[PDB]
């Protein structure tokens, strides 16, 4: 083989740390990573009851998120780092009508972004009870904020609660429209954004999380074997 | 050296007009897209309007829906913002910020506290 | 009086640069205008370093010329034998988020950093035979971007939270602290001396610095956007710097002023990382189009491409010796060009 | 620290068996290969066997093969050599030694106490020490020379030649690995120099502590062979 | 605020002190170097296959 017996033995060496290197890729491919973002009051803390790291398990399926706070407010060259993610967790405040137009700002910077052209988003509308409060209280009112609210509709797809008002449901799903068709002006099919409405109480949020991810995995592999 | 000095502001009685003017220079004008952010007494930093290279695409905020309009002169290297129908809370600092790189829509940490590709500001009074 | 100090800005802005026009007697364009053009400079990859499980940020070369340190978001640095595409060593962080790695002169330690805000030097030689944690940094309020050895006991590095800083290992304190910065510092590049540095951040704006006093010697500017990567020349009167521009710049410390310009019209794309030859003839450039472009420094005129990734082009070094390029891209891959 | 503390030495019948323990501490055993290294009563050091990291490889001496087996237990630090058919010739001191196998590394830089045994009553390197004794007083220079019977300088640019001394009543110890390069914790003192098969080391500034028996080896190929060894004799 | 632009004042008066030279001086000085170093850079003059290390 033209080698010294000591090549072969630092060849032996490497060999062996090539297979430590595919047992930790075995393990690095089966998780889930997951990207936590939204602004303060929004509640992004307490979404998994299961702060810059979190292991959770749903049904033999590991998703790791993270949330990056310890950083300065701009966060236009570290945001690149996470564009290898499986899914970006937006939580936005859904009963702050005053701060509500700088999520939406928000959500399209995240949206639009260059390098987050292929991540999907999984969108939490937390604060649903406060909402359905302030809505039913009739103090505050959306069309001060958003004009358009007036010249609009539920939509016919809308599901209702069992028991609940009219208005609660308008309110929500122009809330979810907002950002919906933020969502659907630039997406071209290779990345999409899942709606959800949460409260406080809310359990289900990592179901919700685990099936969205199933579908963002058969989507990105259709996409690779250029069937979609 | 990237300049945008901000002009034309002062005190209006409500329901006037005040136009606002950003003289932009150290950059290519035309390739890179336009903010106007203002910033109130005791709140943050808040996106008003924005417009892009060509023009074509202009975007506003809700309470400015209709009584602002923003517009781009890329010959003069200029950025203009008429204000109409000035509504008490329209008093603030006014800044007109570029987007950090060209041939590009995300515009991220436009309303950042310490934006480098900012300008002093101009105060309106309502 | 507010108003007074920034009409003193100004007025002494003002001064600044038409004492600079004094000086642009002549460009390097016209000084260059009769000079041989260095032809078609066609290099090919000779070697592939393949094992990484993730995208790339930094490498950096050892002083033998032979053994090279890269960084993955997988969570790991590796050492590569360049010659026998052999892994020495592989070390896994305690952070997956690592943005930047060197090695040391001597070649006994390794640094890594990244958006945990710690700056950790890793022991090669020990003699119980593995590589463990020989000192874990702490100071910075943001992300760690840059790093570099001085010696076995001193590094400057440069931080998200717009300042750089000059460390004892051994303390484990902060030494010096350089603040001016108005934007995140990206990139720092050391003088061959050892005795002067730059650092370019996201205000388009460069820096010179001494390490022994502390103090900001000149504050070059001419870029329109966030510088990425900046280098000195060999002889450390000029150095370059790259950025979202898609243009890289010349500048010379004595002239305090850029003297010229890389670009082309088919570029839309940022620089990601730039270095020099051995004798500073050719200008390497690595772009988001996936592929690095060769200048003649001299001419700014593109003399050749290296187009083997399939991925942003995230890190560059040449060798002291000047013998080989690796770049090391988002493809998770790292290639040996010659 | 590093410990190799050797075990399982005794008086034993010919053609019986018996085994070596070799327990180590304070050191990654996994990451190093190891070796037996035998010394006769009054004679030099004779390589026996050598076991690789992770166990992939297994090398033996032509007098011990069949007879002799090696093994390792990576997660209880502890290599074995099981011995049967035992003759008069085993009846040596046997050395457990640990060597790391990379670019710029020092391989046989630790070697174990040992442990001392009894037994009742071709296409191989031959390397030539050419003095066995040296009369010298301290303060002097004092050079030995080892002769090899094939060129060690490998195309890749490397002399595998390394030195060791071994003092009186004591394991021996790394001085030079591949012919220039100075082992960690040496004296600057000692010295290193050859051309392809002859090769000289000196000992400037001679001291108390450095008299004893030096030794020169090849890692060219296996087996490895020792020299006669030199005793510096004050 | 106060400080931050006294401290930028004070920078540029700092900067303002040095001594520029002209650019043909530099320009030349970077031509000569490059000119002087143009045998030692493998990468301007390809070396033969027997010397360069990654030949294979």
């Amino acid at each position: 083989c033209t080698l010294s017996a000591e090549d072969k033995a630092a060849v032996e060496r490497s060999k062996m740390i090539e297979k430590q290197l595919q047992k930790d890729k075995q393990v690095y491919r089966a998780t889930h990573r997951l990207l936590l973002l939204g602004a303060d009051n929004s509640g992004k803390s307490t979404i998994v009851k299961q702060i810059f790291e979190t292991k959770f398990q749903v049904d033999k399926v590991n998703f790791h998120m993270f949330d990056v706070g310890g950083q300065r407010d701009e966060r236009r060259k570290w945001i690149q780092c996470f564009n290898d993610v499986t899914a970006i967790i937006f939580v936005v405040d859904s009963s702050d009508y005053n701060r509500l137009q700088e999520a939406l700002n928000d959500f399209k910077s995240i949206w639009n972004n260059r390098w987050l052209r292929t991540i999907s988003v999984i969108l939490f509308l937390n604060k649903q009870d406060l909402l359905a409060e302030k809505v039913l209280a009739g103090k505050s009112k959306i069309e001060d904020y958003f004009p358009e609210f007036a010249r609009y509709t539920t939509p016919e797809d809308a599901t209702p609660e069992p028991g609940e008002d009219p208005r609660v449901t308008r309110a929500k799903y122009f809330i979810r429209d907002e950002f919906l068709r933020i969502s659907t002006a630039s997406g071209d099919g290779r990345h999409y954004c899942y709606p959800h409405f949460t409260c406080a109480v809310d359990t289900e949020n990592a179901r919700r999380i685990f099936n969205d991810c199933k579908d963002i995995i058969l989507q990105m592999n259709l996409r690779e074997y250029n069937l979609v | 050296q990237v300049q945008l000095q901000e002009s034309g502001g002062g005190l209006v009685q409500p329901g006037g007009s005040l136009r606002l003017s950003c003289a932009a220079s150290g950059f290519t004008f035309s390739n890179y897209k336009m903010n106007w952010v203002r910033q109130a007494p005791g709140k943050g930093l808040e996106w008003v309007s924005d417009i892009s290279q060509s023009g074509a695409s202009i975007s506003y905020t809700g309470s400015v829906k209709g009584r602002f309009t923003i517009s781009r002169d890329n010959a003069k290297n200029t950025l203009y913002l008429q204000m109409n129908s000035l509504k008490p809370e329209d008093t603030a600092v006014y800044y007109c910020a570029r987007c950090p790189a060209p041939f590009t829509r995300d515009c991220f940490d436009v309303t950042s506290t310490t934006y480098a590709y900012r300008g002093q500001g101009t105060q309106v009074t309502v | 009086e507010l108003d007074q100090l920034r009409q003193e800005a100004e007025q002494l802005k003002n001064q600044i640069r038409d004492a600079r026009k004094a000086c642009a007697d002549a460009t390097l364009s016209q000084i260059t205008n009769n000079i041989d053009p260095v032809g078609r400079i066609q290099m090919r990859t000779r070697r592939t370093l393949r094992g990484h499980l993730a995208k790339i940020y930094a490498m950096h070369w050892g002083t033998d010329s032979r053994l090279l340190v890269s960084a993955s978001q997988d969570g790991k640095l590796i050492i590569w034998d360049s010659y026998t595409t052999n892994k020495v060593h592989a070390i896994p962080l305690r952070s997956s988020w690592v943005m930047t790695c060197a090695y040391a002169p001597s070649g006994n330690y390794v640094a890594c950093g990244g958006l945990d805000n710690i700056c950790s030097i890793y022991n090669l030689k020990t003699r119980e035979g593995n590589v463990r944690v020989s000192r874990e940094l702490a100071g910075h309020t943001g992300y760690l971007s840059c790093c570099r050895f001085l010696d076995d006991n001193q590094i400057v590095t440069s931080s998200g939270d717009t300042t750089c800083a000059l460390w004892d290992i051994e303390t484990g304190q902060q030494t010096t602290t350089f603040t001016g910065h108005t934007g995140d510092v990206m990139s720092l590049s050391l003088a061959p001396d050892t005795r002067l540095f730059v650092s370019g951040a996201c205000d388009a704006s460069a820096k010179l610095w001494d390490v022994r006093e502390g103090m900001c010697r000149q504050t070059f500017t001419g870029h329109e956007s966030d510088i990425n990567a900046i280098c000195f020349f060999p002889n450390g009167n000029a150095f370059a710097t790259g950025s979202d521009d898609a243009t890289c710049r010349l500048f010379d410390l004595r002239a305090d002023q850029e003297l010229m310009t890389y670009s082309h019209d088919n570029i839309i794309c940022g620089i990601t990382s730039v270095s020099f030859s051995k004798s500073g003839r050719l200008l390497l450039a690595g772009y988001d189009d996936f592929n690095c472009n060769v200048w003649d420094a001299l001419k700014a005129d593109r003399a050749g491409v290296l187009a083997g990734h399939d991925n942003r082009v995230s890190c560059l070094g040449v060798t002291d010796d000047g013998m080989a390029v690796a770049t090391g891209s988002w493809d998770s891959f790292l290639k040996i060009w010659n | 620290d590093v410990q190799l503390v050797e075990s399982g030495g005794g008086l034993v019948q010919p053609g019986g068996s018996r085994k070596l323990s070799c327990s180590a501490s304070g050191f990654a055993f996994s990451s190093f290969g190891m070796h037996w290294v035998r010394q006769a009563p009054e004679k030099g050091l004779e390589w026996v066997a050598y076991i690789s990291s992770g166990s992939g490889t297994i090398y033996y001496a032509d007098t011990v093969k069949g007879r002799f087996t090696i093994s390792r237990d990576d997660p209880k630090n502890t290599l074995f050599l099981q011995m049967t058919s035992l003759r008069s010739e085993d009846t040596a001191m046997y050395y457990c030694v640990r060597s790391i196998y990379y670019y710029g590394s020092s391989p046989f830089d630790f070697w174990g106490q040992g442990t001392t045994l009894t037994v009742s009553s071709g296409s191989d390197i031959v390397m030539t020490q050419a003095t066995s004794s040296v009369p010298v007083t301290p303060g002097e220079s004092v050079s030995i020379s080892c002769r090899s019977s094939k060129s060690l300088l490998h195309s890749n640019g490397n002399t595998y030649l390394y030195w060791f001394l071994q003092r009186p009543g004591q394991s021996p110890q790394l001085l030079i690995y591949r012919m220039s390069n100075l082992a960690s914790g040496v004296p600057d003192r000692f010295s290193g120099s050859g051309s392809g098969t002859a090769f000289t080391l000196t000992i400037s500034r001679l001291e108390a502590e450095d008299v004893g028996v030096y030794y020169c080896m090849q890692h060219l190929e296996y087996p490895l062979t020792f020299g006669a060894g030199t005793k510096l004799e004050l | 605020s106060i400080a931050q632009a006294r401290k930028l004042v004070e920078q540029l008066k700092m900067e303002a002190n040095i001594d520029r030279i002209k650019v043909s001086k530099a320009a030349a000085d970077l031509m000569a170097y490059c000119e002087a170093h143009a045998k030692e850079d493998p990468l301007l003059t390809p070396v033969p296959a027997s010397e360069n290390p990654f030949r294979e």
